[PDB]
């Protein structure tokens, strides 16, 4: 069970750790988050009480180093940093624990929600989508644009999601225009799975990461990416049976976790109606169709 | 974006553009079977591809053999249209390729866009205009070459005959749209107006009769009257 200590909390802020969140008051003696489950990526995220604009946060994996948070009064944000001195870090954590100035990652034993949302998400893949190679953790915020959004302006601060475009030479074989447009199986299976992602696990990892960035930061480009990766599978007549069954579980937990009040901005009506009711895979997403119909029947 | 009333003069500027109408590509007669079910029988069709500035018409005849053993023909018809328009553009010298293609029906946008991916600088546009190009098969010489075709064939016409020797493209397009609107609203009446005086003939190399400037004014008046009558009847106004 790992710990992310906080130097201090000088400004009032809502702190998120994965799907949980805590209000911290200005100068409250808060010194971090303990009992973080090993084996998963995690995201620690912030919304300042005085500017509910710019949700921002850090993807990390405690197996890769000792990370802490420290407020920077110049840049005006909570920053993640790595402590390279193991003994200094262990000594900081032990002191804060002894003084019980740390919140406990509040995982219910029965609850597989975080595993289910992050099943295919790997830190090494996050670090290729979010490029800052001198850090082992990855900064994301509400405003960061995707490589695809930038094509249609600071490259160093971009989300490098795989570009998916249904009306591109990449998506459409010369002489198979109608076939490839109406059945995207060659784009999914040859170009994306065999070509770029190498396997379904990496494809699902990027899909899951795009969703979580959409949900936790309201990142619009991430939402676009999540919907495009769903639509590419649903619009393919030929998908491996294991991928469809796994997609149904992935989407079920995403729809289950989504705040009820954010369905309006985070869910694309056209994509969901097409995927559940018109697409080749309209009958392959039983769990997802049941939770969507019971939770968001307005959208459909 | 969309071609409308507001940006109408753009049709007659010096940027090459084509209208594409797919209405007459997939044509059927509906009939009863022996068992009393209904079936279709396809007849020859055509793509109507028109340069509105020059009058050059690229009439690609669609032979019934292209539908043989295909499913969802009204869907395929849009893709076949886009395939043949793309083939026509690739067949033209670079300096003759259009800078814009305007489709008369919005369902042609995705099929044409996907077939023209090799031409990212050619803009594919819809129109808010309700153009009467469906009535092209009421022009006897165009109907005749489509129905007689025994294989896929491209036939080149000038749909303005020699009008551009005397009038502007704007005026020639207005005359064409009025003739086709009349033919679409009441074909028998329109054809009667065009042939009523046997002394005015159609040249072998023309589609329409050889009217003097004064005769065209009378003809154009008769077509407007035909259109308004029919409108009052349609709506009881």
């Amino acid at each position: 069970m790992n710990t992310v200590p906080f130097t201090s909390a000088p400004i009032e802020v809502t702190i998120g750790i994965d799907q949980y969140s805590f209000n911290v008051k200005e100068n409250q003696p808060f010194h971090g988050i303990k009992d973080i489950p090993i084996g998963h990526v995690h995201v620690i995220h912030f919304q300042h009480a005085d500017n509910s604009s710019m949700r921002y946060g850090y993807w990390f994996d405690c197996r890769m180093g000792n990370f802490y948070i420290q407020y920077d009064p110049k840049d005006g944000l909570y920053k993640m940093m790595e402590e390279r001195d193991g003994a200094k870090f262990e000594n900081i954590v032990h002191n804060f624990k002894e003084r019980q100035m740390m919140v406990s990652y509040p995982k219910i034993d029965e609850d597989d929600t975080w595993y289910n949302l992050t099943e295919f998400v790997q830190m090494d893949k996050i670090r290729k989508i979010v490029r800052k190679d001198e850090n082992q953790f990855s900064y994301v915020d509400s405003s960061m644009t995707t490589v695809q959004e930038n094509e249609l302006s600071d490259p160093a601060h971009s989300l490098n999601y795989t570009v998916i475009n249904f009306k591109s030479r990449e998506a459409i074989r010369p002489g198979h225009e109608m076939e490839d447009f109406l059945d995207k199986s060659y784009y999914l299976n040859t170009v994306m799975l065999q070509g770029i992602f190498k396997n379904s696990s990496n494809y699902f990892g990027e899909l899951q990461f795009a969703f979580l960035n959409a949900m936790f930061f309201g990142n619009y480009g991430s939402s676009l990416q999540w919907h495009a990766m769903i639509e590419l599978i649903c619009s393919s007549a030929t998908v491996p049976k294991h991928m469809l069954d796994k997609l149904d579980e992935i989407l079920y937990y995403q729809i289950k976790t989504l705040p009820e009040q954010y369905s309006d901005i985070l869910l694309n009506e056209r994509v969901w109606n097409i995927c559940l009711y018109s697409s080749f895979q309209k009958n392959s997403l039983h769990n997802t169709e049941k939770i969507m119909e019971n939770k968001y029947p307005e959208l459909l | 974006g969309a071609m409308n009333s507001s940006n109408y003069a753009e049709l007659f500027n010096n940027d090459i553009k084509l209208f594409v109408d797919d209405t007459n590509v997939y044509r059927v007669t509906v009939h009863k079977t022996f068992e009393g079910n209904v079936a279709t029988k396809a007849i020859n069709g055509c793509i109507f591809t028109l340069n509105p500035k020059t009058g050059h018409l690229f009439l690609k005849i669609i032979h019934t053999s292209v539908w043989a053993g295909q499913k969802r023909l009204s869907q395929l018809a849009k893709w076949k249209t886009a395939e043949e328009v793309s083939a026509l553009v690739r067949s033209l010298p670079k300096e003759e390729q259009p800078k814009q293609i305007i489709v008369t029906r919005k369902a042609m946008l995705d099929p044409l866009e996907v077939h023209m991916l090799d031409f990212p600088n050619i803009a594919i546009r819809p129109t808010e205009l309700r153009l009467p190009f469906s009535a092209a098969m009421s022009i006897d010489k165009l109907s005749d070459v489509v129905m007689k075709a025994t294989e896929p064939q491209m036939v080149l016409f000038n749909i303005y005959d020699d009008w551009l020797d005397r009038i502007s493209s704007y005026t020639a397009f207005s005359r064409l749209t009025l003739l086709l609107r009349a033919l679409k609203t009441n074909e028998e009446s329109a054809k009667m107006i065009l042939l009523s005086d046997p002394t005015i003939t159609i040249k072998s190399y023309h589609l329409w009769p050889s009217f003097t400037d004064e005769q065209w004014i009378t003809i154009e008046s008769q077509m407007r009257d035909l259109i308004l009558t029919e409108y009052g009847r349609k709506y009881n106004v």
